């Protein structure tokens, strides 16, 4: 009825209780009982019909499933398994449970009646040959269920016989009539498991081999599940090729769900661990099937193979090549977390199994063998879970460096960068960028363990770092990684720990770093590493503030005396002499960008440096660039001290002298031919031009209105022109990593500009040179572009929308230059221009204003030029009205017939009677009201 | 046996 | 006409069955590498529109001063 089914929806119930229920039902009418129970299985597909007595009598079961279809009354397309919600999941288990309870405890008598079995068999083989999904799902997975149910009982029937088989071999040896019994139950036995295989024999011929290659997937992984299960619960029985066959084409299968459930299936057949026989050969026929799943188009099926693959190393035989593990081993530099681990914990089982020097050795060969990465913060995240014994052991890794086969330049390089990664990583208990899932909280025991390592790090590398960097003071590599410990460091056991010592060391090797070394990424790892160590509520700050005075007192007094020289009128300086100032100058660069610098006034320093570099046009690029560099340094942090309303008057005054002229300065050199310097200048201005604008003020900072900076018409035409000549450039369609960087690059440069837009300091209708490279070029600038248009909506629709129709028009009007003005509607080039019409569109509550003014723009365009010969003759810019048409589907009814008296106003009437070609743009705006 | 997994020759 | 869902096709035909055997190019990629280089790797976590936007075009590298530039965002 209605009970059966919906007793099991919602039961809270011991599923036994229903069985034991059924099955006394069944004792006292065995037909009644089957007919509830076939109605069942037919309410389970959501039929609502009802099977009567007299279908149960006299019907085939072709007749039944045929009359259900009919009176199956759904009101839609969804079925009791189709259904979401945790309540539907349970449903499904209920289902699946009293299938297998039902048939357990039926295992010993009522099974072998040969009527309760056979029946349900024969409707559940029959509504999973139905073309009704519902009918056939449904079925599918119960005959599924049951099928595993009559596997236990076999599995128990061989059990009970191999004990029977024990006791008569034990009566025989050592009372005649018990051996008489005893062969006759080991008879009766057989006999059961005889009827036991005959009705699997029929589940599996009868629903299987028909259901595995089923078109619905949900069917095909249903079935693929359980073959699975029953390989791994029977193994002598059914773990063989004439059943894993069928896991070993379904992994070929197109859907990922599927693909899933047969490395699921294998993986059961191998965490068993009993190392099968015939299980290896099965891998030898489909070892290479396995391997290339691990980069699989679904990353979760990958996942498996890959763990499927660690469990086959437990086979007895070297079945992997060496081909298949390096392979494996790649994947441990994959984006995806959950592949990088599961490679990491077969590259850690197949090669890693002080005491742990020659592991990191192997890491290290590894690392550098494996020639995708230059880093190896993604090969630490990799092994963090797993190799984590190892990864912090930092007292084998220093002493590998130190205390004597020796280690090559290249290992101790590779060394330092893994070293510093584990350090990186336990310090910040989170992962590197791309591996990361937003940064989850820590557990207590994580906290303790960031704690435990940081003292761990901090005691050992205060003492031990100094060394390092005196015997690699030379490697800007190495130093250049080395600089950056101090960065996790614990302050506070500088003091406790009694170390200052060692501070005093670790000083003068950076001093000394600074005097030798030029590489621009060695000295901003000095000037980041001093600003971390000079943070003014640490202990140490008076310490370190000295040597840091110390330092800048050379390098300003060597700076006066190097421009004395270097600019006396007569002095002409060589490459040696130049080398020497760019060496000076990049120190201070660097340090003045991290510090407070003010006191030593470098601001005429370097104006000199600039203003030479325009009389006379000799000036190293890395000169100029650096000078730029200071002096952008040297003014903001005077902006920053500015801010003391209890400051000197004179001097904020003072600063827009210092500002100005520097704008000018920039200018000059932003139509300079070389093309780093001119990146210099438009990345400082564009940062200028932002930290000047009206928006200074906002936070209740009204002292700075003086300081407000406006640029003409002039300078906006040069930095739009820029963007024009190094942004929006020709393109392909020193290979990857570099072209990523150079995208990169350009992209910074478009924001840096666009920040401009998006905040007024700039007409908006300079984003029409912009917007018009949307659809060119999405790849690159596309997400740029459209943040630009989202901002642009939110300040100003109307003006948005002026400058849209805008770059339309420019558009449309390069065309007329490249093509000519009889140019073809059916072009490429003006398909493209109305598609991006089109997009432009949905970018349209205040929508009714702009949409408007945008068409009295488009119209005065498309007549503002008449043609040279004929008024009946039509306007030049006519045909611009097709693309305008890709808006009139956002008007509104109330506008679109106002927007026709205006556009009579243009039109006279013998053109409206104009229906031939050339007019067509007429006609077609024309449909659009 | 791998003439079991050979589906040219089907089930 | 039903909104009851019946399936013309039950099974997937053996040859259909062969084919995905032979070719299963459709249902393997190439390795999406993770940044390589230190520096794609900063671009990574400084890219994206949202940190363009918000942050200067040169870096600075303590944030007494690089508040002096998120000072002025809306």
């Amino acid at each position: 009825n209605m009970m059966l089914f919906e007793v099991v929806k919602m039961g809270k119930s011991a599923m036994q209780s229903v069985v034991d229920d059924w099955i006394e039902s069944y004792k006292h009418d065995r037909d009644i009982a089957l007919l509830d129970l076939i109605n069942f299985f037919i309410q389970c597909s959501g039929c609502k019909g009802v099977v009567t007595a007299e279908m149960f009598r006299h019907m085939q079961n072709s007749e039944i499933i045929r009359k259900m279809t009919e009176e199956f009354d759904e009101d839609s397309g969804d079925y009791p398994l189709t259904m979401a919600g945790p309540q539907w999941k349970k449903f499904k288990s209920s289902f699946c449970e009293f299938i297998g309870v039902l048939v357990r405890q039926c295992q010993y008598s009522i099974i072998y009646d040969e009527y309760m079995m056979d029946t349900v068999i024969s409707l559940l083989t029959g509504l999973s040959d139905s073309q009704v999904r519902a009918f056939r799902h449904t079925s599918t997975l119960a005959a599924m269920k049951l099928m595993t149910a009559l596997v236990n009982v076999a599995l128990n029937l061989s059990i009970n016989m191999d004990n029977t088989q024990r006791q008569y071999e034990a009566e025989r040896n050592k009372a005649n009539e018990r051996l008489e019994l005893l062969l006759q139950k080991r008879k009766e036995l057989q006999e059961n498991q005889d009827e036991i295989e005959n009705m699997m024999n029929a589940i599996f011929k009868g629903v299987f081999v028909h259901r595995y290659r089923d078109a619905i997937a949900e069917i095909r992984a249903i079935c693929i599940e359980e073959i699975g299960i029953w390989m791994k619960m029977y193994s002598d029985a059914f773990l063989n090729d004439s059943y894993l066959k069928y896991v070993g084409w379904t992994m070929h299968d197109k859907q990922g769900e599927v693909r899933l459930k047969c490395l699921t299936a294998l993986q059961g057949l191998y965490y068993n661990k009993e190392l099968n026989s015939k299980l290896e050969l099965f891998t030898s026929r489909f070892k290479d099937r396995i391997v290339s799943m691990t980069l699989d188009k679904e990353y979760d099926v990958a996942v498996q193979a890959i763990k499927l693959l660690t469990l086959v190393l437990q086979s007895s035989e070297e079945v992997l090549t060496a081909e298949d593990c390096e392979n494996v081993y790649h994947l441990v530099y994959s984006a995806h977390r959950p592949v990088a681990v599961a490679a990491g914990e077969f590259l850690y089982k197949k090669l890693f199994s002080g005491p742990n020097a020659n592991l990191v050795k192997t890491l290290v060969f590894f690392f550098l063998e494996s020639e995708l990465h230059e880093h190896a913060a993604y090969l630490v995240d990799s092994m963090w879970d797993c190799a984590t014994e190892l990864l912090k052991d930092w007292e084998c890794m220093n002493s590998l460096l130190l205390e004597e086969e020796a280690l090559t330049d290249r290992q101790e390089s590779a060394l330092i960068e893994i070293m510093l990664c584990t350090i990186r990583q336990a310090a910040e208990c989170h992962p590197p960028v791309g591996r990361g899932t937003g940064r989850k909280v820590l557990t207590a025991k994580e906290k303790k363990t960031q704690l435990d390592d940081r003292t761990k790090i901090t005691e050992l590398f205060a003492v031990a770092l100094p060394q390092l960097l005196a015997k690699y003071s030379v490697d800007a590599e190495k130093v250049t990684n080395l600089l950056q410990l101090p960065q996790y460091f614990d302050l506070e056991i500088y003091t406790t720990g009694r170390l200052e010592k060692h501070l005093d060391a670790l000083l003068r090797q950076i001093r000394n770093i600074v005097e030798k070394h030029t590489d621009t990424d060695v000295l901003e790892a000095c000037s980041k590493t001093y600003h971390a160590l000079c943070n003014e509520e640490f202990t140490i700050f008076n310490r370190v503030d000295i040597s840091r005075s110390q330092l800048i007192d050379e390098l300003a007094d060597k700076f006066n005396r190097l421009l004395e020289d270097f600019l006396q009128e007569g002095e002409e300086p060589d490459e040696d002499d130049a080398y020497q100032v760019l060496s000076t100058l990049k120190r201070i660069t660097a340090f003045h960008n991290a510090h407070d610098l003010s006191k030593w006034d470098l601001f005429a320093c370097n104006y000199k440096l600039l203003k030479t570099g325009i009389e006379n046009g000799d000036m190293p690029e890395q000169i100029v660039i650096h000078a730029l560099q200071c002096t952008h340094y040297v003014i903001l942090w005077q902006l920053a001290k500015i801010t003391e309303s209890s400051s000197t008057k004179e001097d904020l005054l003072r600063l827009k002298k210092q500002m100005r002229v520097f704008c000018q300065i920039c200018q000059h050199y932003l139509t300079n031919v070389n093309t780093t310097v001119k990146e210099q200048a438009f990345t400082i201005l564009c940062d200028i031009l932002m930290i000047f604008s009206h928006q200074i003020m906002s936070g209740g900072r009204d002292m700075l209105e003086p300081l407000v900076y406006t640029p003409d018409s002039s300078l906006q035409s040069e930095l739009l022109s820029f963007i024009l000549d190094h942004v929006f450039i020709e393109q392909d369609d020193e290979d990857e990593a570099s072209k990523i960087e150079a995208l990169h690059k350009r992209r910074n440069l478009l924001a840096a500009f666009c920040k401009l837009i998006v905040y007024t300091v700039v007409e908006m209708n300079t984003a029409a040179d912009i917007f018009k490279q949307y659809m060119k070029y999405y790849n690159d600038y596309g997400d740029i572009i459209k943040e630009t248009m989202s901002k642009t909506r939110q300040i100003d629709k109307i003006q948005c929308a002026k400058t849209l129709i805008l770059s339309l028009q420019q558009l449309f009007n390069e065309m007329i230059q490249e093509n000519g003005y009889n140019f073809d509607r059916s072009s490429s080039t003006f398909s493209g221009i109305k598609e991006l019409a089109r997009r432009f569109a949905l970018t349209f509550l205040k929508t009714r204003e702009a949409i408007a003014m945008l068409h009295k723009d488009g119209i005065e365009f498309a007549f503002k030029e008449p043609n040279p010969q004929g008024e009946s003759h039509p306007p030049l810019n006519l045909a611009f009205l097709d693309i305008l048409s890709e808006f009139s589907s956002k008007l509104l009814r109330q506008d679109k017939r106002t927007v026709y008296v205006y556009l009579e106003k243009f039109m006279t009437f013998q053109m409206s009677l104009r229906r031939e070609d050339v007019w067509l743009p007429l006609m077609s705006y024309r449909n659009s009201l | 046996s791998n003439d079991a997994y050979n589906f040219n020759l089907e089930e | 006409k039903r909104k009851l869902i019946v399936d013309s096709v039950k099974e997937l035909d053996s040859k259909t069955i062969r084919a995905q055997l032979s070719d299963y190019s459709d249902i393997v990629t190439t390795l999406d590498l993770a940044p390589p280089t230190k520096k794609l790797m900063m671009w990574k976590e400084t890219g994206g529109v949202e940190k363009l936007f918000s942050l200067p075009a040169q870096p600075l590298w303590n944030n007494r001063l690089l508040k002096l530039f998120t000072r002025c965002l809306t």
